[PDB]
């Protein structure tokens, strides 16, 4: 019962209204360079800006706090009670930090799109379980991987066309 | 004139061979790029089924190269395996027992 | 029948090398993990055994007078050409053709062809070795720096043309033109895309006579290829003299 | 007929159970009894141990013997594995919690 | 030699049991069809490309070719706006098509 | 591992871990419920007591049970669900742990691939396909603002047409 | 995570020395009647 | 379960099968010297019917 | 629970026979064409005979 408000205000842990405004300015102006977005906010990391843009928490333990829907993730080792490394969340942030955040706003309805659309999205993502955030973030990460794979496929097709023209000239 | 045309053929031949070398070297790169195009397209079409065929054909690609063999250990450890394969066990138990190896 | 699978030799080699060099390959899924590959690896063992047995003087005449073996040959040659969808790998389909032609090279001097459908599938199997083009001669010449597997077919056709009994009658009625195979033969003949079969067989028999190779460079190549040349010329002479003499239009 | 022939052979397996005694002891035509007897002796089951011989002696090399199996041997088949216990102190805490 | 077609008949040859001319013809038959039908016990046992193909070498090459092409996909942290496109023509194919298009008016 | 022990590695290690962090800042197997009509509870009890009596001599075991062939005893000993209530799943998925003795994943070699292998079990593939196709169509809607996807410029289309012209000539 | 060129180099020797089936010199007296009756046994 | 143990497992598996092949060769050379030794596989038949 | 313990006494011997019988079932799958798929059997080229 308090895990719900815990994740609801752990997404919004240390992000004020002004940090959100500078974040959205850096997101809508600059494209796919999160370092300048973090410098536009100033006192945050690019990974923390990505995870707040996706409306996700950090530290990886407020998600899957126990350990049944998480199959093998219970059996993962960790550093206990200290030295928080977040393989799931940094994997998700690394995969979403490559894929042109305006089309990420086009990809899902959950992501932050404007300064007028924070409150309604924060209300509509409420009353969710901690497994739901893992599910949605991993879906976004795998879809961004598929999009990057499509771009690499089109570049390899361009390479095959170049080799075809070389064959014809030879 | 025959020997003149023969000398011209033997002059023109190595320039043809040096072109055929590069033709084969570009054909090999075309096949290599076709493999990577197929691998990048089957992922981008369905990124959960191709990302299950990429894992299940990597550990299986290690089992064959290592030299190990046999059934999957986590499949035959349960009890529904010996209930769906009820037919072959009644054959094999009688074969091993009648030969006297059980 | 829906489609006569006339894949050539070299495209089969490229399909094999593109199936082996695949990341998500299932060519080594084992035997106990799948029953269909178990049936296929029993049939491949049967074909390797039957092509291994037939290199004896007594077995070649015992296997010739064996109704069971002739029915099995006429049974597999249907399945490998008309419906090869049941065989799992694409190397097994080539290996069935690669030892059916070997086991028919040693038998055919005493073989009496049973049915006309078998006599057509023999022709399609022998034709399926070699490279076609993209009327004229529809077969580019097969240069024998690749493999001598097409030289086995020009001996099957040279020995199976030597009987005017049922063999040459079936070959005549196939090349120029007991109650359901009348419908099957007339379905298979117009599924093969008049007189495309005759000019395909004669153009393939004009292949494997290496005119370009022995006339490019002088005695070694003809001393090595005299039997295949002799039997190919015998087969073409049989087709010219005893088949071609009216429903032609070209 | 089949139970008669099989029961009559197994009383004295050293004797070749001929066709003529089977013909003289059950009533029927000689062709069908001959065909059934030849089918039966084709599949073993009768006249399989008429002239039996003794295997003399086996000088057994090591690992080709009964009870010639070791725990140190590789399990190529026998797919069940024996796994290494990982004793790491954070993994010890994880095992205590789980 | 080159014996006969009558010597291949089942009457002049042995069968599962359970003269002089026949025993003379079966000498030449077994001396002809054992130097003809005997297999090659030497090299050129390759016969083609698709018999000496190696499953282990191709499996190893595909294990490498999947691993490095997947490290090309994920671990290359270049954004999608920054992946520069390759040229669809070469430095020599762009010269030959300037040459032939100059020489196309003849 | 005994937490009640004050001298184990666990007590000192966990106390030092939490102190360092604050410094810097039952499921029993009911085996007799397999009483399917060919067998019975007394038959299973005599089976277990016979296998504990005589180890794997199945003739003596079927003798101790009675009224059943030894093959049925061996088969029912194989088909007992002994360890299934201690394994993970019922029949989502176990993930890479399903491929137990062969694990070709390395945190240094493939940090992303191992986490993705652990993550693909949770997600639904249909929504993943929908989101990546929406990303592809959104990228096409941005880029738009025959093989014209590769040959986007008018220069390269005329170069390709020039190539076809010179081939035909 | 492994150096699979060395692993495959050793696994080739492992597959070569693995007891898969009998070789030609260790088959013993091959009895053709036993094979011909076992093929009709419709076992596996 | 790391690399340095997974190759040491394969060295303690190949060296088993090399000794197994030495046993297999010695049990072939024994029967070729007319001494009836047992093989890796069992002795096939007896004097009963089959040889 | 005494007979649970009886079932908890003879379980890995049952798994040992479940492994050897499965190993022999795998031995039944020996076909020699599932293994080396190149078993070159016997060929002969075109003779003068």
């Amino acid at each position: 019962p308090l895990k719900k408000v815990k994740i609801l205000e752990q997404i919004d842990e240390n992000w004020s209204k002004e940090d959100l405004q500078k974040l959205l300015k850096g997101i809508q102006e600059f494209g796919a360079d999160w370092y300048k977005v973090a410098k536009n906010v100033g006192n945050k990391s690019p990974e923390q800006c990505i995870l707040r843009f996706l409306q996700l928490p950090i530290e990886d333990k407020f998600l899957y706090g126990d350990g049944n829907g998480l199959g093998p993730l219970k059996y993962a080792p960790h550093l206990p009670f200290s030295k928080s490394e977040n393989p799931v969340l940094s994997t998700i942030a690394f995969l979403v930090g490559l894929v042109n955040p305006k089309t990420v706003q086009s990809m899902t309805q959950r992501a932050i799109q404007s300064a007028e659309s924070i409150k309604s999205q924060k209300e509509e993502i409420s009353d969710q379980k901690p497994i739901e955030h893992i599910k949605e973030g991993s879906e976004i990460a795998i879809s961004s991987l598929g999009y990057r794979s499509h771009i690499f496929a089109t570049n390899e097709e361009r390479q095959m066309n170049f080799l075809t023209n070389e064959l014809i000239r030879l | 004139e025959l020997n003149e045309n023969a000398r011209e053929l033997e002059q023109i031949k190595p320039k043809i061979a040096l072109q055929d070398k590069e033709i084969t070297s570009v054909l090999s790169n075309l096949h290599e790029s076709n493999k990577r195009y197929r691998f990048f397209k089957k992922i981008s079409e369905d990124p959960v089924k191709a990302l299950n065929e990429c894992i299940a054909s990597t550990s299986n690609a290690l089992k064959v190269l290592s030299g190990d063999e046999g059934y999957n250990e986590d499949m035959v450890r349960r009890a529904n395996f010996y209930k769906e394969n009820e037919a072959m066990l009644r054959e094999n138990i009688e074969v091993i027992l009648s030969n006297g190896r059980m | 029948p829906l489609k006569i699978h006339r894949t050539p030799y070299l495209t089969s080699l490229k399909k094999i090398k593109d199936e082996i060099d695949d990341p998500f390959t299932k060519i080594n899924t084992r035997g106990a993990e799948d029953p269909k590959v178990l049936i296929n690896d029993q049939l491949s063992t049967i074909s390797m055994i039957l092509r291994n047995i037939s290199f004896s003087d007594n077995n070649s005449r015992i296997m010739s007078r064996n109704f069971y073996l002739k029915r099995f040959i006429s049974d597999l040659l249907w399945l490998v050409l008309i419906h090869p969808e049941n065989f799992t790998c694409n190397r097994k389909i080539l290996n069935f053709k690669k030892d059916l032609v070997i086991v028919l090279s040693n038998i055919s001097h005493l073989l009496e062809i049973a049915s006309s459908i078998d006599c057509l599938l023999i022709l399609i199997l022998v034709i399926s070795f070699g490279q076609p083009k993209l009327e004229s001669l529809t077969f580019n010449e097969f240069q024998l720096q690749w493999g001598k597997y097409q030289t086995f077919g020009v001996d099957i056709l040279a020995k199976l043309f030597s009987l005017e009994k049922p063999n040459l009658n079936y070959f005549k009625s196939i090349l120029l033109n007991n109650h359901k195979d009348k419908k099957l033969l007339r379905r298979l003949l117009n599924l093969y895309n008049r007189h495309n079969l005759l000019n395909d067989v004669v153009s393939f028999l004009f292949s494997a006579i290496p005119l370009q190779q022995v006339l490019s460079q002088p005695s070694l190549l003809i001393d090595q290829f005299s039997p295949v040349i002799s039997q190919s010329l015998t087969s073409i002479l049989v087709i010219v003299q005893k088949i071609l003499p009216f429903n032609f239009n070209k | 007929y089949r139970n008669f022939m099989v029961n009559s052979y197994r009383l004295n397996p050293n004797e070749y159970f001929s066709v003529t005694t089977a013909r003289r002891n059950v009533s029927g035509d000689a062709a069908a009894l001959f065909r059934l007897h030849k089918f039966l002796t084709k599949w073993g089951l009768i006249n399989y141990q008429v002239d039996s011989k003794l295997l003399p002696k086996n000088i057994e090399p090591p690992l080709t013997s009964q009870y010639s199996t070791r725990h140190d041997a590789p399990r190529g088949l026998f797919p069940f594995e024996s796994y290494k216990p990982s004793v790491q102190l954070p993994d010890m805490a994880k095992l205590k919690k789980m | 030699n080159i014996p006969s077609l009558t010597s291949f008949a089942e009457e002049n040859n042995y069968q599962y049991g359970y003269t002089y001319a026949q025993q003379q013809l079966n000498k030449q038959r077994q001396d002809f069809e054992r130097v003809r039908l005997r297999p090659e016990q030497l090299s050129n046992i390759i016969h083609d490309e698709s018999d000496t193909i190696s499953f282990r070498s191709n499996l190893l090459k595909n294990f490498i070719s999947s691993n490095d092409a997947f490290n090309m996909l994920s671990l290359t942290t270049v954004p999608c706006d920054r992946i520069e496109k390759s040229r669809l023509f070469s430095e020599k194919t762009i010269r030959y098509l300037m040459q032939k298009q100059h020489e196309m008016k003849t | 591992m005994n937490t009640s022990d004050s001298e184990s590695t666990l007590y000192k290690y966990l106390k030092e871990s939490k102190r360092k962090y604050d410094e810097i800042t039952l499921k029993k197997v009911k085996i007799l419920e397999q009483i399917d009509e060919n067998w019975s509870k007394e038959d299973l009890q005599k089976l277990l007591k016979g296998i504990q009596e005589f180890g794997a001599d199945w003739y003596k075991v079927a003798k101790n049970v009675g009224n059943k062939s030894p093959e049925q005893c061996i088969l029912r000993f194989l088909q007992l669900p002994i360890e299934d209530k201690f394994l993970y799943g019922d029949g989502n998925g176990l993930g890479p742990l399903k491929y137990a003795p062969h694990l070709p994943f390395s945190k240094s070699e493939n940090p992303v691939l191992s986490t993705i292998a652990f993550l693909v079990g949770l997600v639904n593939p249909k929504t993943v396909q929908s989101m990546t196709q929406r990303a592809i169509q959104s990228a096409e809607s941005i880029k738009s603002q025959y093989r014209s996807h590769i040959f986007a410029t008018n220069e390269e289309r005329q170069m390709n047409f020039l190539t076809n012209e010179l081939i035909r000539l | 995570g492994y150096d699979i060129n060395y692993i495959s180099k050793i696994g080739e020797k492992i597959d070569s020395n693995k007891p898969i089936f009998l070789f030609a010199p260790e088959l013993g007296a091959i009895n053709l009647h036993a094979l011909s009756m076992s093929l009709q046994s419709k076992n596996l | 379960f790391s690399n340095k143990e997974y190759i040491s497992r394969l060295w303690h598996t190949l060296k088993y099968y090399q000794d197994l092949k030495n046993t297999r060769m010695k049990s072939i050379t024994s029967t070729s010297q007319k001494i009836p030794s047992a093989s890796i596989w069992g002795n096939g038949y007896s004097g009963y019917g089959n040889g | 629970a005494l007979y649970d313990y009886y079932a908890l006494q003879l379980l890995p011997l049952q798994k040992a026979v479940r492994g050897h019988v499965l190993q022999f079932e795998w031995h039944q799958n020996s076909l020699l064409t599932n293994t080396h798929p190149n078993f070159l059997s016997k060929i002969r080229n075109i003779n003068v005979q």
